[PDB]
RNA sequence: CACGCGGGUACGCUAGCCGC
RNA sequence: GGCUCUGUGGGUGCUUGGCCGCUGGCCAGACCUACUUCAAAGCCACCGGGGGUACCUACCGGUUGGGGAAGCCCUAGCGGC
C-alpha cells in the first residue's frame, strides 16, 4: 500500500517528538471532555508530524570517514591525511600550542564554543578566541591552580585556585573571591539554572547560585574525597564519583545521595554522559571502563578496558567518545547507539592520537566543530575528527557566531528564564504531575490473620491501651 | 607572552573570517565601489557589472574564452573559495595565475580594472595570492589604481620580498622607481621574485611591451647597484 | 573519504544583506528542559501581568451632582452614552471627548429610574413623573422635552427594541407597556392576569427579537412574547432578583442579577434547574450585564466593587475597586467588548477597561506573539500552586474583605447544619439535591 | 542522454552547476636481472613490518619479485618520486665546478 | 527586521512537497540541500529591508523555472502525481507581497499580469487588472491590456467599460482614444464577419467628443483617420472616413494634415482595376495640394513617408515606380 | 466604522482602505498615541488602495481651487466612481473618511450609498488622517515621482498667486 | 548585561553579578587598591587577626 | 467535476476523440 | 667605521638514549575489546568578630503506618519472643 510509508513517517515521528506514549481517546467518559481530547490528540499527531516534516530545512551534514578498502582500517588514518583531505576552514582550526613551563594544562570552551579557557596548573590562566587566534586575557595567578571553567556567556571565567574560587570579567578583572567554597578540586556550572556546583576536597559539595550570589545549598558527602565530577545535562544533576569505587548521582534537593552506582573496584577516576542523558561512561582505577544505561539504571554491555587509568574521558554531541588515558587518547564510536535496545561491544576504537611524550591531562570537545582539544603537560593540542559535533545548531538556543545584540539578549533572557534549584530530579519533565496523597486525600473530603499478631507486638510497647488495640485484643481472643 | 606570540601567528596565518565585523569589513575592501557601499552591495549586482567588464574584454582579445567558462560563471557567482580542499586551493591558484598573467598587459582599462575587483570581491585575490596579484600590478607602479590596491592590501598577507611597501600603505602614495630599484639591488630576492615573474608571462607567451621593459629596467639598474655593491678591491672578496 | 563539518559564517549573514539568520534545530536533544523552562515561563507570565494590571482608565467629565442611578449606551453607535443621576438631570457624554458633556438636561423631579437611546436618534427617560422623549442631537440645543407620557402607573424601566421603532416600559401597577412610536400614543400594556406587584426591570431579547423578559419584586423572573401579545412564563426564585439582561451571543440564555449576592444564568426553555450560578459578591448585586461578545459578565454590587466574570467559570475572573466609588448601581460594556463604564453612587461615570493587563491599540506581530503565548501558557499551567495563589491574589479593602470571611463562616456553618440535619434526619435515603436544581424555588405558566 | 539541451540549461539554471565548475577545474628495460629473487619466498604475515604492505587479507607468502614490488610501492609512498628523475653553453659553465676556483 | 523569522514561516509551508520530492525517486539528497539553500537565501533577500522589484522578479523567475524543471523532470521518469498545486500556489504568495512591498512599479505589475495570462486564472486576471489600474490610472498601456483582452475573451461589455473609464481618466495623450476606436471598429469586424452597429455611429461619438478633448489636434485628426483607415472592410466605413474628413475640413481647412487625409481619402479599399484608378485620383488630389497654398515642407514630408510605405508594399508597375520615384525626388 | 478614507495631497490625492481599525473609545492614551506616532504601528492599520496624481499644474491649481471652496471637482468624482464599490444606501453602506464637512456633504449628495465621516467631527477619523499625513512622505515613496517639497512650494506659490492676482500689477523689480 | 528595562528589573530585583551579598560590599577590594597590598591572601590573613583581637576585645 | 506528454477534428490560438 | 635594536645556537648545576599498552618491542609500526568471583573498614578534612533564627539544612530525642536483618526459643513451623 502506498500509505506504507505514511503510517512509517507517522510512526517515526511519534518516536522522535512525541515526547510520550499517546493520549487513550477511547476510555474517556464526559462527552466535552471526550470532543476536546480528540482535537488536542490531532493538533499534537499535527504538530508532530510537522516537525518531522521541518526537520528537512537543516543545513549542514554530519561529518564522517568509513573505509574504503578492505584492508586499511579507520583508526590508522594520519592527522596529515585528514588535514589534507579535509576543508581550509577546519584546516586552520587544526593547530598546537606549545607552553612547557608552567605545569600540565587544562582546557575548557565555552559551550557556545567561541571562546576557550586554559589553566596551566602552576598558576597561567588564559582566555582566547582561538579560532580568530586573538587572547582575550592572560594571567600569572601566583600560586597552584585547580580548575578553570566558564560560565554562562564568555564574558565571566571561574578559577578553582588553591584555596578559594575567584571568578573573574573578560578583562581578567577579578570581580570577586567566593570564600565560602574552600579548596575547591573540581567545579561544573550548570547553565540552564544559573549553578556553580563545587566538590571541595573536603568531600563537602556546595551549590552557589551565580546570578543571585547566595549558596543555594551545602551538602556533605559523607564519604570519601572526591575524585570525579560531571553534570548530567539532561537533568542537570551532578554524577560524582567516590573513591570506594562507587558513583553517586546527586542534585541539591537532598542530603542523601539520589542513586549510586557502582563501579570499579578502584576508585573511579573519570565520567562523562551524555547530553541527551541517555548513557554515561565511568572508568576506573581499575583498567576498566563501562557505560550504563542512565534511564533504566543498569549496565549496557560488558566492561571494555583502556591498557592504563584513564585521566580523563569525555564523550561529543553526536555518539563519539574521547577517552584520555597515559599519554595518547582514544576515540570510540559506536559505544550507546540510541535505536538499539540490547547495545554491543565494538572491536576497534574509531581513531587515537598518538603518544610523543605527553601526560593528557584533560581531553575536551570544541561543542559545535569536528575537532577536540587535548590538554597536555606540553600545552595545548587542538586536533581534528570528522565524526564528532552536532551538524546543525540552535540559534535561539546557543550561536557559534553571535553578535554582541544577540549575546545581550541572550544574557537578559537566560536571566529571566533562570531555573528555580528546586525543580531538579531524575526526571526532569515532571512539573504538572499528580501529588497522589493530596488528591486521594482530597476525594476522601469531598465523599465522606498474621498482621495483627505483630500489631499487637507493635502497640504493646507504648503501652497506651488504645480501644482500637482493645478491639483488636477481643478479635485475637475470637482466634 | 609567548602565548601571545603564538596566537598571533595563528591570527595572521588565519584566512576564513569568523565573527561579523570582519566578515563585514573583508567584504568591505574593493577596488571600484567605495566602501560605503561596498559594505552593502552583495553578489548577485557585483557579477553583472563584472562580467559586464569581462565580456567587453572578451571582444577586447580572444584568449578570455577558458576563463569565461571557469572563471567569471553563474557557478563562480556562488562558490567560496574557503570552503573547498587544498587541492581544489591549489588549482584554483593556478587558474587565478594564468589569468593575472593574461590581464597584465591591459590594466590600464576599466574593463580590465572591472574583471579583477570580480576576482578580489569574490576569490579574495589580495589574501590568498598576494605574490602573483601584486607583482601583477607591479609594473604599473604610478596609476591610481595602483594607489588603491596598495591600500585594499592587507599588511600581514605581503610576503616578504614586496614588504617595501609598508610606508607607502602607512601614506597612500606609489612608490617610485628608485624606491623599487634599491629594494631591488638590495634584497636577491624582489629581483627574483620579478625576473620569476616575467620569465613565467612570456613562457607563456602573454608578455607586452610595458612588463618587458620594466623588468628590463628593473634589473639594468639593480645589475648596476648590485655591482656598485659588491665592488670591494681585496681580491678573495671580489671573486 | 574524509569529510568534516565546515561552517562558514555566511550561514549567520549572507555577504551584504544586514539580514540576522538563524537557522533552527527541533530536536529535544538539543533543547532540554522543557517542560520546566514552560512553568518558569508561566510563573514570569504570571508576576507580569499582577504588575501590569492598571485597569482604571478615566472619569467622564465632573460627574453629577448626585449619584449615577441609570445609564444606557447607544447600542448603533459606538461613543454615544447618557447617564441619568439622582436629582433628575440627564446627560449625554461622547466618549471620544471625556471632558465635558455633549448634552444635559434637568429631566425629571425624582430620581432618574430608566433610560435608554431610541434607534433613530433620539433617546427616553423613565421617572416617578412618568416618561419623555428627547432629541439631545440638534442643530438648535432643545431642553424641553419632544414627547410625554404619564398615564398607565409609576413608570420603572426602559427597553428598547433592536430594529423597529418599538420599546417597552416596566411599570409600577404589575405591567408593562409597549409604544410602537409613530403611530401609538398611549400603548398596550400586557400583565399577568391577577398581578399587583412592581415590575422592577425589563429587557428585550436583542438576537431574537420579540421576546420580552422582565422581573417583579415578587421575587419572580416572567417571560412575554409579543407577536401573540400575552405573558408567557413565571418563575419564582427564593430571592428578588434586581435585574434580567439577555444573551447576545445565545439566543435563550438569560442573567438575573439577585439580592441572593448571587449572579444566575438561566436557560429560558428550560426554567427547572439554573444553568450557572456565579457566587462572588458580599452584598446584593444591582447589576449585570453579559459582553457584547457574549462571553464575559459585568456585575456591578452595592457594595464597593465590580466583577469580571468568565460565561462558564462561576467565580471571579477580576474585582475592581476604588476609595472613590462610594456604591455602584450600573455597569455595561460598551462595543468593542474591551472597556467597561461604571455608574457609582457618588456621581462619577468611571470607564475601565476588561482584561485588566491587556493593553489597546494596534500591537506589533512579536509583541502579539509574546502575549497570546503568555495566556495559552497560562490557561495550561494554571493549577500548579505558585502560579494559582499569584493568579488569584487580589487586594480587597478591609470591609470586603472582612465580610466575606464573615459570610464563609456562615455558609460554612448553614451547610454543616444541613450535613447534621441530613446525617441525623430520614432525609438520609435521597440524593442531595444540586443547587443549580436549589435556585429555582417553583415554575408555573 | 535522455535529456534535453533546455532541460540541462534549467538544471544550470535552478539547482546549480557545482560539478561542472569542479570538471572545469581539474581540467627503459632492465639490463640485468637476478635469479635469486625468483627463488627467494617472505612471508608478509609474519613479519610485523611487512604487515602493512600486502593487498588484500590473503597475501601472506610471496616470491620476491613481487615482493620487490610491494617495497616499490611503498618507498614511493613514503617519498614520491622527485620530479628531477624525470646542451646550452652558459647553463653548462654554471654547472662546470672547475668555475668557481679561488 | 524579524526576516529570520518570516522566513521561517515561508520555508517551513515549502518544506513538505520537498518531502514528496524526496520520497519519490525525482529529486536526490544532494539536490534538495541546493534547493532549500537557495531558497533560504531568495526569501532573506526578499524579506530584507532593502528590497527591490528586481529581486522579487529574480525569485519569481526562479521559482518558476524550478517548476519547469520539475514538470521535465516528472515527464521523463513517468509519473503523475506530483501537481504544480504548491508551485503555483508559492509563486502567487511571492507576488502578492511583492505588489504589497513596491505598488507602484509596473514592470512587476506587468509581469504579474503576464504570469495570471500565462497560468490561466481569467477571474484572478480580473481582480489583479482592477487592482492594478486603482494604482496606476494614467497608464495607457495598463489600460489598453484590460480592454483588449476583455475584447479577446468575448465581453463587450466590460472591454467597454474599460476603456470608457480609461478615456476618463487618461486624457492627455489620445493613445488611449486611438486604442479605442482601433477596438470599437474590430468589433463592427467581428459582427461583419458573423453575419445601431447598422449606422456604426460610435466611432463617430468618440470622434465628436474628442474634438473637444484636451488632446484634440491636427496631427491627433490625422491619427485618429489613419486607424479609421486600416481595415477599410466594412459597410459604413466611407461614411466614416467622410466624416472624418469634413470634419477636419471645417476645423483646419489649411493644414497639412486635412491635405494628407485629402490625398489618401478614396484609398480606403484598395489592394486588380480598382487600385489604379484611385491610383491616378489620389495623384491629381495631390498634385493639386503640392500647386495649391500649404506648408509644402510638412506636406511632402508626410507625402514621402507615405510613400515610403508605398515603396515597401511590392508587385506594381515599373511606369508608375519611376514616377513616384521622381515625384519623391521633386520634394 | 470606516472603511475607505479619502486624502488630499499637493502632488495628487489618494484613498486609503482601512484595515484593523483604532479603538475609538481608548483614542486619549498613551499606547495608542505611540502606534500612532511609529511606523511600523501604522502600516498595520492603513492600506493603500488607490492613487490619482494631477495631470498638469494648472489642473492642481484647478484642484485647490475646487478644493478649497468646498466643491468636489469631477475628475475626483471619476475616481471615487473608480475605486468605491457602486451601490445605494438601501441595504449596505460604505463608509468613508475625508476632512472638509462640506465635501463630506457633496459626496454624499453625489454617491447615495456613501456615507462620509468628517475629520471635523469625528475624533477618530481625526487620528487615523492625522496618522496618514503624519508618515504621508513614505506611504507613496513607492510611487511618488521625486518628493513632495518642489510640488508643495510650487503648488502653494500658484494657488495664492491666482488668489492675489499679482503678476499683473508687480514690476518694481 | 544590557541596563535592565522597566519590567526585566522588576523580575529580576535581587540579580547583580559584581556584588553578591558574600562580597561584604568588596571592602577587601577597596582596600587592597587603596594600599597597594599584593596579595590578597595576605588582606585575609590581617583580617582574621584582627577578627581575633577584636574577640579577646569582646571576652575582656 | 476537471488540471501532466502524443496523434486527430482545428491554429499568429486551444475548444473536442482515443492513448502514453 | 660607530651607536642602537632584533633573531638563532652554546653556557649559566656532573656528560647513561626518542617512543610504547616497557624483563619486550617500535621508529614504515602490529594487534585492537578481551577477562571475570562474591561493592566498600573507621576517623579527620582551614570559611573574619559580635548578633537574630521565621524558612531550609546539620545533629539529638521522639511520634503515627509499613518494614523486617540479626539475636533467643521450642510445642517444629505459612511457627513463637
Amino acid at each position: 500500500k502506498a500509505e506504507l510509508d505514511r503510517i512509517r513517517r507517522y510512526k517515526q515521528a511519534q518516536k522522535k517528538y512525541g515526547r510520550g506514549p499517546r493520549v487513550d481517546i477511547k476510555s474517556v467518559r464526559d462527552k466535552k471532555l471526550r470532543r476536546t481530547l480528540t482535537n488536542l490528540e490531532n493538533k499534537y499527531k499535527t504538530a508532530a508530524l510537522k516537525a518531522k516534516e521541518a526537520e528537512i530545512l537543516l543545513e549542514n551534514q554530519t561529518g564522517f570517514l568509513e573505509p574504503e578498502g578492505e584492508l586499511e582500517r579507520t583508526y590508522k588514518v594520519r592527522q596529515d591525511e585528514i588535514v589534507k583531505e579535509v576543508a581550509v576552514e577546519v584546516a586552520q582550526k587544526k593547530f598546537e600550542l606549545k607552553l612547557t613551563e608552567l605545569g600540565p594544562y587544562t582546557c575548557e570552551y565555552s559551550r557556545n564554543g567561541r571562546d576557550l579557557i586554559l589553566a596551566g596548573r602552576k598558576g597561567h590562566v588564559a582566555t582566547m578566541d582561538w579560532r580568530e587566534g586573538k587572547l582575550g586575557c592572560e594571567l600569572q595567578l601566583g600560586e597552584t591552580v585547580r580548575d578553570a571553567r566558564f560560565l554562562h556567556n564568555n564574558q565571566f571565567f571561574a578559577v578553582a585556585q588553591k584555596k578559594y574560587v575567584y571568578i573573574y570579567d573578560h578583562n581578567g578583572v577579578e570581580i570577586h573571591c567566593l570564600r565560602k567554597h574552600v579548596e575547591v578540586s573540581h567545579m561544573e556550572f550548570l547553565p540552564y539554572h544559573f549553578l556553580l556546583a563545587t566538590l571541595s576536597i573536603s568531600g563537602q559539595l556546595k551549590y552557589q547560585d551565580t546570578s543571585t550570589g547566595q549558596i543555594v545549598a551545602e551538602i556533605a558527602t559523607k564519604h570519601g574525597t572526591p575524585v570525579s565530577l560531571t553534570q548530567n545535562p539532561y537533568n542537570a544533576i551532578l554524577h560524582i564519583g567516590q573513591q570506594n569505587g562507587t558513583v553517586t548521582l546527586w542534585s541539591p534537593n537532598s542530603t542523601d545521595p539520589l542513586v549510586k552506582l557502582l563501579a570499579h573496584r578502584g576508585p573511579v577516576r573519570s565520567l562523562a554522559v551524555d547530553r541527551e542523558g541517555r548513557y554515561m561512561v565511568s572508568t576506573g582505577q581499575d583498567n576498566k571502563m563501562c557505560i550504563w544505561d542512565i534511564r533504566n539504571f543498569k549496565e549496557a554491555v560488558n566492561s571494555y578496558f583502556t591498557r592504563a587509568p584513564a585521566t580523563s574521558v569525555a564523550i561529543s554531541d553526536t555518539g563519539l567518545t574521547a577517552v584520555g588515558w597515559g599519554t595518547h587518547t582514544t576515540i570510540w564510536k559506536g559505544l550507546f547507539n540510541k535505536e538499539r535496545p540490547v547495545q554491543v561491544k565494538v572491536d576497534s576504537p574509531y581513531m587515537t592520537w598518538g603518544g610523543q611524550g605527553q601526560v593528557v591531562e584533560r581531553v575536551r570537545w570544541c561543542p559545535f566543530e569536528d575537532i577536540l582539544g587535548i590538554g597536555h603537560n606540553e600545552g595545548f593540542s587542538s586536533i581534528i575528527v570528522p565524526g564528532a559535533g552536532e551538524a546543525n545548531y540552535d540559534a535561539l538556543e546557543v550561536n557559534p557566531f553571535e553578535t554582541k545584540k544577540q549575546r545581550q539578549e541572550g544574557e537578559v533572557k537566560a536571566l529571566l528564564n533562570k531555573l528555580q534549584p528546586e525543580m531538579i530530579a531524575l526526571d526532569p519533565n515532571f512539573i504538572g504531575n499528580l501529588d497522589l496523597r493530596s488528591e486521594k486525600q482530597r476525594q476522601a473530603e469531598r465523599d465522606l490473620n498474621t498482621a495483627l499478631k505483630k500489631y499487637l507486638r507493635k502497640q504493646r510497647k507504648k503501652n497506651i491501651i488504645d480501644e482500637k488495640r482493645l478491639k483488636a485484643e477481643e478479635l485475637y481472643r475470637q482466634m | 607572552s609567548s602565548l601571545a606570540q603564538q596566537l598571533a601567528q595563528i591570527a595572521a596565518n588565519s584566512r576564513s573570517s569568523f565573527n561579523v565585523k570582519a566578515l563585514k569589513a573583508s567584504h568591505s575592501k574593493s577596488l571600484i565601489w567605495e566602501p560605503r557601499v561596498a559594505v552593502s552591495q552583495t553578489f548577485a549586482e557585483i557579477y553583472s557589472q563584472c562580467y559586464e567588464g569581462f565580456k567587453e574584454l572578451c571582444h577586447l582579445d580572444s584568449r578570455f574564452v577558458p576563463f569565461d567558462a571557469t572563471l567569471f560563471s553563474a557557478q563562480s557567482q556562488e562558490v567560496d573559495r574557503t570552503q573547498m580542499t587544498a587541492e581544489e586551493n591549489a588549482a584554483l591558484d593556478k587558474r587565478v595565475d594564468s589569468f593575472l598573467h593574461l590581464v597584465g598587459s591591459r590594466l590600464r582599462l576599466m574593463p580590465a580594472i572591472k574583471a579583477v575587483e570580480w576576482l578580489i570581491r569574490r576569490f579574495r585575490i589580495h589574501e590568498f595570492n598576494t605574490g602573483t596579484l601584486l607583482a601583477t600590478f607591479l609594473p604599473y607602479h604610478t596609476i591610481p589604481a595602483f594607489v588603491t590596491l596598495l591600500s585594499i592590501l592587507p599588511v600581514q598577507r605581503i610576503p616578504i620580498e614586496y614588504r617595501f611597501l609598508d610606508p607607502y600603505i602607512k601614506s597612500l602614495t606609489p612608490p617610485p622607481r628608485a624606491a623599487i630599484v634599491q629594494q631591488a639591488t638590495n634584497r636577491p630576492d624582489l629581483l627574483s621574485a620579478i625576473s620569476r615573474y616575467t620569465l613565467d608571462s612570456c613562457r607563456a607567451k602573454q608578455e607586452y611591451p610595458g612588463l618587458i621593459s620594466f623588468w628590463g629596467g628593473i634589473m639594468a639598474e639593480a645589475v648596476n647597484g648590485m655591482i656598485d655593491k659588491m665592488r670591494s678591491g681585496r681580491r678573495a672578496i671580489q671573486l | 573519504k574524509i569529510k568534516a563539518l565546515t561552517r562558514s559564517i555566511t550561514a549567520q549573514q549572507a555577504p551584504g544583506s544586514d539580514v540576522q539568520r538563524a537557522p533552527r534545530n527541533l530536536a529535544p536533544e538539543l533543547h532540554p528542559f522543557e517542560r520546566a523552562r514552560e512553568y518558569q515561563r508561566a510563573l514570569n507570565a504570571v508576576k507580569l501581568e499582577r504588575m501590569f494590571a492598571k485597569p482604571f482608565l478615566g472619569q467622564l467629565g465632573n460627574g453629577h451632582v448626585q449619584g449615577v442611578y441609570s445609564m444606557c449606551k447607544d447600542k448603533n453607535s459606538l461613543n454615544c452614552i447618557a447617564s441619568g443621576s439622582g436629582d433628575g438631570v440627564v446627560k449625554v457624554w461622547d466618549l471620544t471627548t471625556r471632558d465635558e458633556e455633549t448634552w444635559r438636561v434637568a429631566a425629571h423631579n425624582n430620581i432618574v429610574k430608566g433610560l435608554t437611546f431610541t434607534n433613530d436618534k433620539k433617546l427616553l427617560s423613565c421617572a416617578t413623573d412618568g416618561i419623555k422623549l428627547w432629541d439631545p442631537y440638534a442643530s438648535p440645543s432643545n431642553t424641553t422635552p419632544i414627547a410625554t407620557w404619564q398615564e398607565g402607573g409609576p413608570y420603572t424601566s426602559l427597553s428598547f427594541h433592536r430594529s423597529a421603532n418599538t420599546f417597552a416600559a416596566s411599570s409600577g401597577q404589575g405591567c408593562i407597556r409597549i409604544w410602537d412610536l409613530e403611530h401609538s400614543t398611549a400603548g398596550q400594556a400586557i400583565q399577568w392576569p391577577s398581578f399587583v406587584d412592581t415590575i422592577t426591570d425589563v429587557c428585550f431579547n436583542q438576537v431574537e427579537t420579540s421576546v420580552i423578559g422582565s422581573v417583579a419584586t415578587d421575587r419572580s423572573i416572567i417571560l412575554f412574547d409579543l407577536r401573540t401579545n400575552m405573558p408567557v412564563i413565571k418563575t419564582v426564585l427564593h430571592f428578588a432578583c434586581n435585574r434580567i439582561v439577555f444573551n447576545p451571543m445565545e439566543a435563550m440564555n438569560l442573567a438575573v442579577a439577585s439580592e441572593d449576592h448571587n449572579i444566575y444564568i438561566f436557560d429560558a426553555r428550560n426554567f427547572d434547574k439554573a444553568l450557572n450560578i456565579q457566587k462572588g459578591h458580599v452584598a446584593a448585586v444591582m447589576d449585570v450585564e453579559f459582553s457584547p461578545t457574549g462571553e464575559e459578565l459585568v456585575s456591578g454590587s452595592y457594595d464597593r466593587t465590580i466583577r469580571l466574570w468568565r460565561r462558564d467559570a462561576g467565580h471571579s475572573r477580576d474585582v475592581y475597586h476604588t476609595k472613590r466609588m462610594q456604591r455602584v448601581f450600573r455597569t455595561m460594556w460598551t462595543m468593542d467588548s474591551k472597556y467597561i463604564l461604571t455608574g457609582s453612587d457618588d456621581g462619577n461615570v468611571r470607564l475601565w477597561r476588561a482584561n485588566a493587563s491587556e493593553r489597546s491599540g494596534v500591537k506589533a506581530t512579536r509583541q502579539r506573539q509574546a502575549l497570546e503565548y503568555n495566556n495559552a501558557l497560562l490557561d495550561r499551567y494554571g493549577h500548579l500552586p505558585e502560579i494559582r495563589r499569584i493568579r488569584r491574589h487580589r487586594h480587597l479593602p478591609k470591609v470586603v474583605k472582612k465580610a466575606t470571611e464573615i459570610k464563609r463562616e456562615e455558609l460554612a456553618a448553614i451547610k454543616r447544619r444541613e450535613e447534621n440535619e441530613r446525617k441525623h434526619s430520614n432525609k438520609k435515603y435521597e440524593k442531595r439535591k444540586s443547587e443549580r436544581e436549589k435556585a429555582v424555588l417553583v415554575k408555573q405558566q | 542522454a535522455e535529456k534535453d539541451a533546455e532541460e540541462e540549461e534549467l538544471e544550470k539554471f535552478v539547482l546549480g552547476a557545482k560539478e561542472t565548475f569542479r570538471e572545469q577545474l581539474f581540467r627503459d628495460a632492465p639490463a640485468w636481472e637476478d635469479s635469486d629473487d625468483e627463488r627467494l619466498t617472505i612471508s608478509l604475515a609474519g613479519a610485523t613490518r611487512l604487515r602493512k604492505l600486502r593487498i588484500s587479507e590473503s597475501e601472506d607468502l610471496v616470491s620476491g619479485i613481487e615482493y620487490a614490488r610491494r617495497l616499490r610501492q611503498q618507498y614511493l609512498r613514503l617519498y614520491p618520486q622527485p620530479d628531477w628523475a624525470k646542451p646550452l653553453p652558459l647553463d653548462s659553465f654554471l654547472r662546470d665546478a672547475n668555475s668557481f676556483k679561488v | 527586521a524579524w526576516v529570520a523569522d518570516k522566513a521561517r514561516f515561508y520555508l517551513e509551508r515549502a518544506a513538505p512537497e520537498l518531502r514528496e520530492w524526496e520520497e519519490k525517486e525525482i529529486f536526490t539528497k544532494d539536490e534538495i540541500r541546493n534547493l532549500v539553500a537557495k531558497r533560504s537565501d531568495f526569501e532573506h533577500l526578499v524579506l530584507a529591508p532593502g528590497t527591490k522589484p528586481t529581486d522579487f522578479l529574480n525569485y519569481v523567475n526562479w521559482e518558476r523555472s524550478l517548476d519547469r524543471l520539475r514538470a521535465k523532470r516528472c515527464a521523463r521518469l513517468n509519473i503523475r502525481s506530483v501537481t504544480s498545486h504548491a508551485s503555483q500556489a508559492r509563486t502567487f504568495g511571492i507576488f502578492e507581497r511583492a505588489v504589497l512591498k513596491h505598488p507602484g512599479s509596473i514592470e512587476l505589475w506587468l509581469a504579474y499580469l503576464e504570469f495570471a495570462a500565462q497560468v490561466k486564472a481569467t477571474k484572478r486576471w480580473r481582480r489583479i487588472m482592477t487592482r492594478a489600474l486603482r494604482l496606476h490610472p494614467m497608464n495607457a498601456s495598463l489600460w489598453t491590456l484590460a480592454g483588449r483582452r476583455a475584447a479577446q475573451n468575448g465581453d463587450m461589455q466590460r472591454a467597454r467599460a474599460h476603456f470608457l473609464r480609461g478615456c476618463r481618466f487618461c486624457t492627455r495623450e489620445p493613445t488611449l482614444w486611438l486604442e479605442y476606436a482601433r477596438c470599437e471598429m474590430d468589433w463592427l469586424a467581428r459582427m461583419e464577419a458573423k453575419k445601431p452597429a447598422l449606422s456604426g455611429a460610435i466611432p463617430i461619438a468618440v470622434f465628436d467628443v474628442a474634438r473637444k478633448q484636451p488632446f484634440w489636434g491636427p496631427a491627433a485628426a490625422e491619427k485618429f483617420f489613419d486607424v479609421f483607415a486600416k481595415f477599410g472592410h466594412l459597410s459604413c466605413h466611407e461614411r466614416i472616413i467622410s466624416h472624418v474628413v469634413t470634419t477636419m475640413q471645417e476645423l483646419f481647412p489649411n493644414h497639412p494634415c486635412t491635405w494628407s487625409v485629402h490625398i489618401r481619402q478614396p484609398l480606403v479599399g484598395v489592394d486588380t482595376p480598382a487600385f489604379p484608378k484611385a491610383l491616378r485620383e489620389s495623384l491629381a488630389r495631390l498634385k493639386a495640394a503640392l500647386q495649391s497654398t500649404t506648408d509644402r515642407k510638412a506636406l511632402a514630408t508626410k507625402m514621402v513617408a507615405w510613400m515610403d510605405g508605398i515603396l515597401a508594399i511590392e508587385k506594381l508597375d515599373a511606369a508608375i515606380r519611376t514616377v513616384l520615384e521622381h515625384t519623391k525626388r521633386s520634394l | 466604522v470606516v472603511n475607505f478614507l479619502l486624502f488630499e495631497s499637493a502632488v495628487g490625492f489618494s484613498l486609503f482602505e482601512v484595515v484593523h481599525q483604532a479603538d475609538t473609545v481608548g483614542l486619549e492614551l498613551p499606547e495608542v498615541k505611540d502606534a500612532m506616532k511609529t511606523l511600523d504601528k501604522f502600516g498595520k492599520m492603513v492600506k493603500l488602495r488607490s492613487f490619482n496624481p494631477w495631470t498638469s499644474a494648472a489642473q492642481g491649481l484647478e484642484a485647490i481651487n475646487l478644493i478649497s471652496e468646498g466643491i468636489m471637482p469631477e475628475y475626483l468624482k471619476s475616481a471615487l466612481e473608480m475605486n468605491l464599490p457602486q451601490t445605494s444606501g438601501k441595504k449596505s453602506k460604505v463608509v468613508l473618511g475625508v476632512a472638509d464637512k462640506k465635501l463630506a456633504g457633496e459626496i454624499t449628495a453625489a454617491f447615495p450609498g456613501v456615507q462620509c465621516e468628517a475629520a471635523d467631527t469625528s475624533e477618530v477619523v481625526a487620528a487615523l488622517l492625522r496618522g496618514i499625513r503624519t508618515h504621508a512622505n513614505k506611504l507613496h515613496k513607492s510611487l511618488q515621482e521625486g518628493d513632495i517639497g518642489r510640488a508643495q512650494l510650487g503648488l502653494g506659490h500658484a494657488y495664492s498667486r491666482a488668489k492675489v492676482k499679482f503678476s499683473v500689477h508687480k514690476n518694481d523689480n | 548585561v544590557r541596563k535592565l528595562k522597566y519590567h526585566e528589573q522588576k523580575l529580576l530585583k535581587k540579580h547583580d553579578f559584581i556584588n553578591y551579598k558574600s562580597d561584604n560590599n568588596h571592602r577587601d577590594h577597596d582596600v587592597i587598591r587603596r594600599y597597594m597590598i599584593q596579595k590578597p591572601e595576605d588582606y585575609h590573613k590581617y583580617n582574621r587577626l584582627c577578627g581575633s583581637l577584636r574577640q579577646f576585645a569582646h571576652r575582656l
